[PDB]
């Protein structure tokens, strides 16, 4: 019981850590680059006006 | 023939606004003419005619308009455009950003007076540059080779060692002597000291010409400083037949002064508020390089850039990369890791490398080894980026080979220290040693006839 | 004779384009075809390879005349063409001839007067229409049309005109569109009833590298072929740096009835290659977020053949002697073997995955490493040192070499 | 009555700039008047007065200002605004953007001369349109249905197949069966292959005797685009409201029309709107788009289908943005469907038809048509949300119900949206292809549908 739980739970820990790393290293940087570009282009449209 | 008719002088200043002074009742104005202004306190300043219309001329004043007035200020018109006196005496001199001496020596006795703006060389008369310069810096020589006559700027940022790299290149350049012409725009005194000290410490100073505009000097001098320097390089190269290396220090100070000048005329803006013509303007500086038909001399340019917020898409590094024949890229992430020189090869390029290397030029492997080192370094970066998500236990042994190559490449091929002077052949064999890690069937940029000759050593 | 450069030279009739402009690149000629009479754009950031594609197309295409225009670009990029093209030779009647005998150049480098860049463009297209009227098939290269749009911005600025998008004059789209309408295939004026064409291949230099640029955005509304380069392919030394996800050609439905006659087997292979690359693009985000261990053996095979095609078919170094020019027979032969390996590897898994003993891509790799290294080596076979017969014989031998390995599973 | 008095001719040209010529010493100038210009080499151009002040008039020149000069070129002022000739003999003719023939036939021998601005139709005298056009395309007839007398644009972008959708609507359109269209076709800024494609299709269908074409190609002058939609719609209003025809009007790039307005506005130095377009762009576009529909006591009608190339695929750009504030819907052509070789590439989510609510249903088409459209829409909306979630979490996180929505999303794009260029589906085939997808779910999931509609049509 404990060992079959433990094997299942080990896999669940690995999956959870993989998701945390993806949010921290793939998803958040892509959002922050996108946000910086939008903030930049809005100043360019404002200078054209 | 000489200008034998006398100069007119005018008190007819009709208005002043920003960096611009506006004269009226001017007798037959000449566009781009030079004007000398005497202020009420007896201070002299100079300016150039930026517009003409009937009896009016608009002057931009290089030292600024502060303390000019509509009544007592007096302007003398020189009859001519901006020309610089040039002679072979200019090697071993120091000048300010408007070409006046600052070494306590005399003014120049001209061998000629040359138009500061230069003149476009005919594409028929250009010779393609093919003689490789060995800088001895492996990250340049092995993977971005410099031909004698190239434009190849150093893209860097604030706090990085681009001064030290540029000094190492000046100290080590030779074929597999240079005369140096050095311009500074907007430098602090410790930067001005560093170069002048290094050129005197290497004994080289009797073969160096310096133009200095420091951070406290006038801004509008910065837009003539590189044109004074390049006019001196064109006399030395294309009349005195020398090989010239021209260093232009912080072109971002030139571009910032150009933006500040253009913003006062209200010319059409491009990206991030720079002038709409900034590409053309930078191109009039960077195209003043190369070899020509029937003359021995040559001009090589190495402009140095500071990228604002490390952004290579900013108009200054962007429009420079569109004109120049490559770039060397200095990386904050390598500098923070205490590597020297911090040259990240992936954003770097040399265009003239492709024909300056290979059989008879360097060695038969050079074009193959270089491309395979780029491929393994790009893949090593992709595996290091995968590791940050999935952790080491997910990596196969093939991923660990690229991730071992990555560590050994940055320690052996990139890292060098400030006075080490590697041959091309050392750089190539340090190349093969890192490539040897991989089983040969992984080396898919390299043909069988190269692998079977150089990998088994 | 003397002609006004701003006025279109007349023709009896414009005609549909019905024949490929072969570039000698494996990408471009397979994935994104162009035609004699076509209009193309090549957008990309600095260092992507626009001038190397222009020079390669100028050296190796099936055109009777080349007119090469370098408005607002480097003097050394003009000097390279003058140095190379006298030495390089095509063959006529069992005799070799310099390709400079079929070439004219129009230079106005990045430091020459800004206003003259407009005159370069209209001079070069007028020279192209003159040889079209003789019944020649002509190609015009315009190595950056952004340098012309940027010249219009200064002249417009000093004329104190109101700007449209990002400082450009409101007429920019009309100036571009009326230039690209000078391309085509035609019945010429006059009575010897000949036909000729002009193809236009305009490079574009978007500032900041972003295709929302007004010149790019205007040009992509006008052209029929888009070869969109990518700096993150160029940094890997992946050349030609063409992004195969965004690029397109509108001439594929016109060329399918040519391929059905001359290269009967190609249209299925083109279709499969696009699907393998589209499938690998859909897998690659799942691989990056989830970490690959979830993939079925079909999907591992699809990633591996997509990598094989990307690294050893699409990629082509333009300077090394075996890959300067890739013939269409070499292109179809190479593609046919890579697609045939996909169908054999998939057949082996798809036949056995139900059984107690079954194939996996790890088994296929370990069983076939010599055939994988032969597939990666196909690019090194040389069109003039080996020749057609030797190339086609070797590629048939690879088909038996992989078939015997799959007979042995 | 007539203008029997002579025409004044002026050599008093005083300035030339972009599309504009400026004259002075003009006697009692008239706003919107037509002017004929004879150049020094005898070339004839034509233009229109955009402004008057005192003795000074500003003329836009339709064929452009190249070769004009301030001394030898002369302008004749016609005394009147722009009136086009019209007749029923204009069906089966080809004209340029100025309305001059290009089929090698003669010029129009008029039945009347009409002001190209038209005349305001009284809101009391319009009829609300309720007859459905069966376009034969399921993504239109099932979920974005078109009434005869509607204004409804196609929003598209560069490289997408909006010309094929337009041609297919022209081949396949008719009423629902439990009349056939006169077609007026205008082109602004099209390439030669586009002009050839449409002309060839109407000849391939064997129906050119029932269509009128006005063509301004990308090499023709841009200021002719200012009048090209107004020549086309003035012809459609004669054919519809005086000859009692049912007219379909196709205007094949409103984006290249809007750029010709921006040139004239920029050359006049007017105060900008967004992206530099004229501040009056809405009010101008509305004069083209509101020339549609039905009138009381006359048997004809006009249906309008504009086409837009959206720049950068931006639906919030001033051209597609303002078009939605005037027209009764949009049909949206999507690059993501096109990249997957789906045809038509129509995305049913951003697409809309505001007049469909009253054109469908019992007595009109079939009693389920309202309910099936709502439920198919809600299933595709949910399936697109499940698809977007799945790419984050993998299929092991999805329920059996999430797999029902994710299955439906594939079967819908493969069978309902995908169709092919010469396939013509009735509303009845469109609805009963629809029900074969709604049967993917158990009855308890079909929340948009009332029990009577489920009871009558689900068991089949
Ligand atoms: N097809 C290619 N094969 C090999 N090298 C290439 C190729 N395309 C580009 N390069 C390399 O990249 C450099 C820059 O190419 P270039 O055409 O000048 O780019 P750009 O778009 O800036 O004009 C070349 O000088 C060459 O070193
Ligand atoms: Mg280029």
């Amino acid at each position: 019981s404990l060992q079959t739980s433990f094997v299942t739970l080990d896999e669940a820990i690995k999956i959870t850590n993989r998701r945390v790393n993806a949010i921290e290293h793939v998803i958040i940087p892509r959002i922050e680059r996108t946000l910086a570009y939008i903030i930049t282009e809005l100043d360019e449209r404002e200078r054209e006006e | 023939n000489y200008l034998s008719q006398p100069r007119l002088t005018y008190k007819t200043v009709s208005g002043v606004n920003g960096p611009l002074v506006i004269l009226d009742h001017v007798k037959f104005p000449r566009y781009a003419e030079i004007v000398h202004l005497t202020l009420p306190d007896g201070t002299k300043r100079s300016g150039q005619v930026l517009e003409v219309s009937g009896s009016k001329a608009v002057v931009q004043v290089f030292e600024g308009t502060s303390g000019i007035d509509a009544k007592k200020t007096s302007c003398e018109f020189t009859g001519d455009i901006l020309r610089t006196p040039v002679s072979e005496d200019m090697l071993g001199r120091v000048f300010n950003g408007s070409g006046k001496p600052i070494d306590r020596g005399p003014v120049v006795l001209a061998e000629d007076f040359l138009d500061i703006m230069g003149q476009p060389i005919n594409p028929q008369c250009r010779i393609y540059p093919e003689e490789m310069i060995q800088t001895g810096i492996s990250a340049i020589d092995g993977m971005n080779s410099i031909a004698r006559g190239q434009k190849i700027p150093i893209f860097s940022a604030a706090g990085l060692p681009h001064n030290e790299i540029a000094a190492q290149i000046c100290r080590q350049a030779g074929l597999v002597n240079f005369a140096i012409v050095f311009a500074a725009m907007g430098v602090n005194m410790e930067t001005a000291r560093f170069f002048k000290s290094d050129f005197e410490e290497n004994g080289s100073m009797d073969n160096v010409c310096l133009f200095l505009n420091l951070a406290n000097d006038p801004t509008i001098e910065r837009i003539i400083t590189p044109r004074l320097a390049l006019t001196t390089a064109e006399f030395l190269a294309y009349q005195c037949e020398k090989h010239v290396l021209v260093i232009l220090t912080d072109m971002s100070s030139y571009a910032e002064a150009l933006r500040e000048v253009s913003a006062a005329r209200e010319e059409v803006p491009g990206r991030r508020g720079f002038p709409g013509y900034m590409y053309t303007d930078l191109a009039t500086i960077y195209e003043r390089a190369g070899r020509v038909e029937g003359r021995n001399g040559s001009i090589t340019q190495i402009p140095i850039l500071t990228m604002p917020n490390d952004d290579i898409t900013h108009p200054i590094p962007d429009l420079t990369g569109y004109i120049t024949e490559g770039q060397i890229y200095v990386d904050r992430q390598l500098h923070n890791r205490q590597i020297y020189p911090p040259i990240n090869v992936l954003p770097s390029l040399s265009r003239l490398m492709k024909s300056a290397i290979g059989e008879g030029m360097t060695r038969k492997d050079h074009a193959d080894v270089s491309n395979q080192l780029y491929a393994c370094y790009a893949i090593g970066k992709d595996v290091q980026a995968m590791k940050a998500v999935v952790g080491e236990e997910a990596l196969t042994s093939d991923d660990l080979l690229y991730l071992e190559f990555l560590q050994k490449f940055e320690k052996n091929f990139i890292t060098q220290g400030p006075y080490e002077n590697r041959t091309v052949y050392e750089t190539l064999d340090i190349g093969w040693q890192l490539l040897r890690i991989f089983p040969k069937e992984m080396l898919k940029r390299i043909p069988q006839s190269t692998l079977s000759e150089f990998y088994p050593r | 004779q003397v002609w006004p450069v701003r006025q279109v030279r007349p023709v009896t009739e414009k005609l549909p384009a019905n024949h490929p402009l072969l570039t000698g690149q494996r990408v471009l000629d397979a994935l994104f075809p162009c035609v004699q009479g076509g209009t193309t754009a090549i957008p990309g950031a600095f260092g992507c390879g626009k001038t190397v594609i222009s020079q390669s197309l100028s050296k190796y295409s099936n055109s009777d005349v080349i007119i090469y225009v370098g408005c607002g670009e480097r003097g050394n990029e003009m000097s390279e063409v003058l140095r190379d093209f006298p030495e390089l030779t095509m063959e006529v009647d069992g005799k070799v001839e310099s390709i400079m005998k079929r070439t004219a150049l129009v230079a106005n480098t990045s430091n020459m007067p800004v206003a003259a860049r407009e005159a370069s463009i209209y001079t070069g297209i007028t020279l192209s229409e003159y040889f079209r009227d003789m019944g020649y098939h002509v190609s015009m290269m315009a190595d950056s049309t952004s340098r012309w749009a940027e010249a219009l911005r200064e002249i417009s600025g000093r004329l104190a005109e109101m700007p449209a998008d990002s400082g450009y004059p409101a007429y920019l789209g009309a100036r571009l569109a009326s230039f690209y309408e000078r391309a085509g295939r035609v019945k010429c004026l006059g009575n010897p009833e000949r036909e000729g064409s002009v193809s236009i291949v305009g490079a574009v230099s978007p500032p900041g590298g972003d295709f929302s640029d007004p010149v790019t955005s205007a040009t992509l509304g006008i052209v029929q072929v888009f070869w969109g380069l990518d700096k993150k392919l160029a940094q890997r030394k992946h050349f030609p740096s063409v992004n195969w996800l965004i690029s397109y050609s509108k001439y594929m439905r016109a060329l399918d009835e040519y391929y059905d006659k001359h290269f009967t087997e190609f249209v299925p292979l083109r279709t499969k290659a696009k699907e393998i690359l589209q499938e690998e693009e859909d897998l690659a985000e799942i691989v990056q977020l989830v970490g690959k261990a979830s993939l079925a053996e079909t999907d591992k095979i699809t990633l591996e053949v997509a990598k094989l095609i990307k690294d050893d078919f699409l990629q082509q170094n333009g300077y090394t002697p075996y890959d300067r020019f890739c013939p269409f027979y070499k292109t179809v032969g190479m593609l046919s073997n890579m697609i045939s390996f996909y169908d054999m590897a998939r057949r082996a898994v798809e036949t056995t995955a139900q059984s107690d003993n079954k194939i996996t891509w790890s088994i296929i790799r370990e069983h076939m490493g010599e055939i994988l290294y032969k597939l990666s080596s196909m690019k090194f076979k040389d069109p003039v040192k080996d020749g057609e017969a030797k190339i086609k014989a070797d590629y048939a031998q690879l088909l038996e070499d992989m078939q015997n390995a799959f007979r042995s599973l």
